[PDB]
RNA sequence: UCCCCCGUGCCCAUAGCGGCGUGGAACCACCCGUUCCCAUUCCGAACACGGAAGUGAAACGCGCCAGCGCCGAUGGUACUGGGCGGGCGACCGCCUGGGAGAGUAGGUCGGUGCGGGGG
RNA sequence: UCGCCUCCUAAAAGGUAACGGAGGCGCCCAAAGGUCCCCUCAGGCGGGACGGAAAUCCGCCGGAGAGCGCAAGGGUAGAAGGGGGCCUGACUGCGAGGCCUGCAAGCCGAGCAGGGGCGAAAGCCGGGCCUAGUGAACCGGUGGUCCCGUGUGGAAGGGCCA
RNA sequence: GCUGACUGGGGCCUGUAGAGCACUGAUAGGGCUAGGGGGCGCCUACCAAACCCUGUCAAACUCCGAAGGGUCCCA
RNA sequence: UUCAUG
RNA sequence: GCCCGGAUAGCUCAGUCGGUAGAGCAGGGGAUUUUUAAUCCCCGUGUCCUUGGUUCGAUUCCGAGUCCGGGCACCA
RNA sequence: CGCGGGGUGGAGCAGCCUGGUAGCUCGUCGGGCUCAUAACCCGAAGGUCGUCGGUUCAAAUCCGGCCCCCGCAACCA
């Protein structure tokens, strides 16, 4: 007879469009002026030489350079393109 | 604490920072991204008695005219402790027009 | 209110989002133009 | 004044007794006067123009000193105040005037509380600070029943540079301020 | 008790933290294989062996249900079953030690804990005493 | 060339906290005053200026201490790329490379640049 | 239920599903924006006149457990928190370069010029700590405009810019 | 026209498996002890917060956190 | 002129 | 989006087509009061929406703005 | 078995507006009336606002969700 003896009203099928977050130039990629480097929502990643921070704190290389980065502990992680030549 | 840090809101170069003690008055351009202290000058060590907002014009002079003895024209100033104020380095011979 | 300054009798609105209740009633901010650059720029 | 008569007193007989009582190894180590805060906890902000204010001229009067209106920080609804805003008085006496309003207070002032047996001491606990209330506010030596509409008692709370509750009770005790034993 | 459980199946793998000694107590039920325990297998081995010596000592349930077990209430698909059929369910991996007995004697704790692993699931052990120890 | 002090950075707790003594010739700070600049929704407390009468008492510097903290190996398990099996199952076993976390031994109250001032 | 945001499922790049788990948005703000200068939180311990056990005040311990308009994360006091002063950069032209993506969108954007804000100056400012707060096109409206104006001058009506 | 899948060497990213309570929560036993229950005047069992030892658990917890994977360079 | 019952 | 009408007390409203501010109900007091109403007499809760303005003085007239009740109209 | 709707004084119900301002009738208690009860008149008083957990400065108000009660569906085979 197959009597279909229930329904249910779902109340959880929502999510966001996920974002690609994260780092997008590693350490040592030869990035360029505006190259973005992190994309983030928090500053994980600080900015540090030549980097500048976005609106949204997109990390983006200023200038014509390689990138390196550091953790400094207790301060932040710092990314910063150091310059070649 | 006098956590104030108008320090890391200086990432251009040639930094001068201050320091202003009871007695004398401090002064040394610091270079970064390789920290080293370029020049520098005391006040009291240097020169006049403890009359020390002119003492401190003076310092500022003789660190300019040092500067210039090297030859650097950009700076930016420091010590975040400043109130800018009666501890003066209104000067020539340093071309960041401060 | 979405209202937007006017040059004052002339051109450039402007295109701002007011909040009408609380305070709006000739909004006033001084304002670069497409044309005489600065002003002062009455709302609407 | 700088001369005030109670600082007077303090440099004069105290130091040294407080020297020749501990057995003290620094001038600075005695303990000094830093601090002589008065509040005025002072909820009343409702309707029909409840202003309020004339409170801080009163207190004004009183120290020589024009107090700060301070806003609340955390909002509760239990007392129907809230966003911040509306009042509790503050002032702050350093030295010589805070010296000046402790020669009007413990000399002229407390001797007078309507029973007044005396202080609390039990009251430093610790720290230097000797904190201590007032029911009525007009036992000072210059504002009379004519002068008001309510009574505004504050709570002072003088702070030493005393690391003990014994040392600012030998300090204070010398300086004029009596006790209940 | 609180924040907001539906929780998932998870998948009761590999036991290192799922088992280490007994602790308190000196006897104690250990399992052999990862299942699911109920508060309910919970609570009748624990009755099981209150009542198996009577009024007798201390039985420490190391174990705890922390888990919503969800039974969809024979109906088809539409988002996750009601939950807690029975209720919660501790995830126990093996040589995990569920129950402790305690100063009751060996005569009474070997068929006390036989009888709490013969209403629970799991193949267990009876441990004695003088296991893992720390203190110099 | 070395310790002493002052700033200023780097590594970011192996350098922190709390102790326990020492410092005052200088330096640095507290201090003595608010006229002077500028000050604090009140308060020269902070900030600032004048001073130098006094003091290291705080603060700070520099030593010892392991109490808390922090770091923490050697191992060895866990876990696992990769392979190959057992298990109706839940899942487990072997080989191959990696290899933690906690823990334990312990290590530890700086190390280091730069410019000044001083015996 | 239909779009958007936040986690998780997502298997340590990204993305990834289900009528899987759990919450939110359809706004707000002329100061909750900019800049300059200050200040540090919640808590707990005590101590204090009405005072709640958390009003306000004082003193210690408090490195983030507070706050950031709002859900949730990320972040964060060496400020993005709170206050004060001055203001309009909630500009106009552009924009190298990227991120992302099937296209369309979305997002960051140093730098140049005009013209200003703030500051002594270095600088920072093209909205808000960030990711939600929305809507291709078409057809109209409204304000300008050196554009077109059906032979010509002009209007109608168009475009363009808002 | 050797760049490719793959691999080796480097350099990073990340927060899963593990694991641990440093946080958000759930927690088991014992000691300590704020507010209600026994007549309640001080008073009486973990009938009950925080601490405290000893125990644990977590996709929506992370002080840590591998195997790996991703990317860039030299091969 | 109102107004129910013991 | 335009077009009307209105902002007069606690409420609903009229306005000599500027020279005086008002009803009706509500509220209160007072009279009778079996009950409550009804009835009777007397007082108000009044910047006449807000300002600007015309006039010698403004509710009245004029414009602006705000709320306020509608009428139609599209609605990409 | 799934929707949506209630829970508010002894009972029956208004409600409560982004949350802060809680009541109505009868019933009740005390009085007055009456020989006495009715009826009527006068004074108040009574409620953890369905429990619970949630964001909130604060919940009865808003968000869930759980227990009773109500109204619906439970169809095509
Ligand atoms: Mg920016
Ligand atoms: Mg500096
Ligand atoms: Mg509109
Ligand atoms: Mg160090
Ligand atoms: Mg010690
Ligand atoms: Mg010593
Ligand atoms: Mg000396
Ligand atoms: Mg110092
Ligand atoms: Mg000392
Ligand atoms: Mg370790
Ligand atoms: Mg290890
Ligand atoms: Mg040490
Ligand atoms: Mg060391
Ligand atoms: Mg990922
Ligand atoms: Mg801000
Ligand atoms: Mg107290
Ligand atoms: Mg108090
Ligand atoms: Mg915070
Ligand atoms: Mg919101
Ligand atoms: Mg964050
Ligand atoms: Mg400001
Ligand atoms: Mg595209
Ligand atoms: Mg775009
Ligand atoms: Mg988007
Ligand atoms: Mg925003
Ligand atoms: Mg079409
Ligand atoms: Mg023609
Ligand atoms: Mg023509
Ligand atoms: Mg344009
Ligand atoms: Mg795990
Ligand atoms: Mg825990
Ligand atoms: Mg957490
Ligand atoms: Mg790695
Ligand atoms: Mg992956
Ligand atoms: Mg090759
Ligand atoms: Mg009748
Ligand atoms: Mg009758
Ligand atoms: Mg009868
Ligand atoms: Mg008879
Ligand atoms: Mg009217
Ligand atoms: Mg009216
Ligand atoms: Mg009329
Ligand atoms: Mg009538
Ligand atoms: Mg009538
Ligand atoms: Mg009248
Ligand atoms: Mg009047
Ligand atoms: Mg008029
Ligand atoms: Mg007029
Ligand atoms: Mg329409
Ligand atoms: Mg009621
Ligand atoms: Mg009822
Ligand atoms: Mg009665
Ligand atoms: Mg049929």
């Amino acid at each position: 007879m197959a009597h279909k003896k229930g329904l249910g009203s779902t109340r959880n099928g929502r999510d966001s469009q996920a974002k690609r977050l994260g780092v997008k130039r590693y350490e040592g990629q030869v990035v360029r002026a505006g190259n973005i480097l992190v994309r983030q929502r928090g500053t994980r990643f600080k900015p540090g030489k030549n980097v500048g921070m976005g609106r949204d704190f997109t990390l983006f290389a200023l200038v014509d350079g390689v990138v390196e980065f550091q953790d400094r502990g207790r301060l932040g992680r710092y990314v910063h393109v150091r310059p070649l030549a | 604490k006098f956590r104030v840090r108008n320090r890391i809101k200086r990432t251009g170069r040639l930094r001068l920072s201050v320091f202003r003690s009871l007695k004398h008055i401090y002064a040394q351009i610091i270079d970064d991204e390789k920290g080293v202290t370029l020049v520098s000058a005391s006040s009291l060590a240097l020169k006049l008695k403890g009359n020390k907002t002119e003492v401190a014009r003076q310092v500022g002079r003789a660190l300019a005219e040092k500067a210039l003895a090297l030859g650097i024209k950009q700076v930016a100033f420091d010590r975040g402790p400043y109130k800018y104020h009666g501890r003066v380095k209104a000067l020539a011979e340093g071309a960041r027009e401060g | 209110l979405l209202l937007e300054c006017t040059e004052c009798k002339r051109r450039n609105y402007a295109t701002e989002k007011n909040k009408r209740n609380t305070p709006n009633k000739l909004e006033l901010r001084k304002y670069c133009p497409w044309c005489r650059k600065h002003t002062v720029h009455r709302e609407v | 004044p700088l001369d005030v008569a109670l600082k007077r007193k303090y440099y004069e007989e105290v130091r040294p007794e407080l020297i020749r009582r501990f057995g003290y190894q620094n001038v600075w180590e005695v303990p000094r006067l830093e601090k002589v805060v008065i509040n005025q906890g002072l909820g009343e902000a409702k309707e029909d123009a409840r202003i309020l204010e004339k409170a801080a001229q009163e207190l004004a009067l009183i120290t020589g000193q024009k107090p700060a209106v301070t806003r609340a920080k955390k909002s509760i609804s239990n007392f129907k105040l809230r966003k911040g805003m509306p009042i509790g008085l503050r002032v702050t006496l350093r030295r010589d005037r805070m010296w000046i309003f402790l020669e009007k207070l413990l000399n002229v002032a407390l001797p007078r509380i309507r029973d007044f047996r005396g202080l609390n001491p039990n009251s430093f606990d610790g720290r230097g600070n000797y904190n201590l209330g007032l029911r009525e506010q007009l036992i000072f030596p210059e504002i009379t029943y004519d002068m008001v509409d309510a009574l505004r008692g504050m709570d002072i709370a003088v702070v030493t540079t005393a690391e003990t509750d014994e040392e600012a009770r030998a300090l204070l005790e010398l300086l004029g301020f009596p006790f209940r034993k | 008790r609180m924040k907001y459980r539906k929780q998932q199946r998870g998948r009761l793998k590999g036991a290192t933290k799922g088992g280490d000694y007994v602790a308190f107590g000196d006897y104690g039920l250990v399992a052999l294989e990862p299942a699911w325990i109920t508060a309910q297998q919970i609570e009748a081995a624990r009755v099981a062996m209150v009542r198996h010596f009577r009024r007798g000592g201390k039985i420490f349930i190391r174990i705890f249900p922390d888990k919503p077990y969800t039974k969809k209430p024979l109906e088809v698909r539409m988002g996750k079953g009601k939950g807690n059929v029975e209720g919660y369910v501790a995830v126990v991996k093996p040589g995990r030690v569920m129950f402790e007995v305690a100063g009751v004697t060996e005569e009474q704790a070997m068929e006390a804990l036989r009888i709490a692993g013969h209403k629970l699931p799991i193949k267990t052990k009876i441990v004695r005493r003088d296991a893992y120890d720390e203190a110099q």
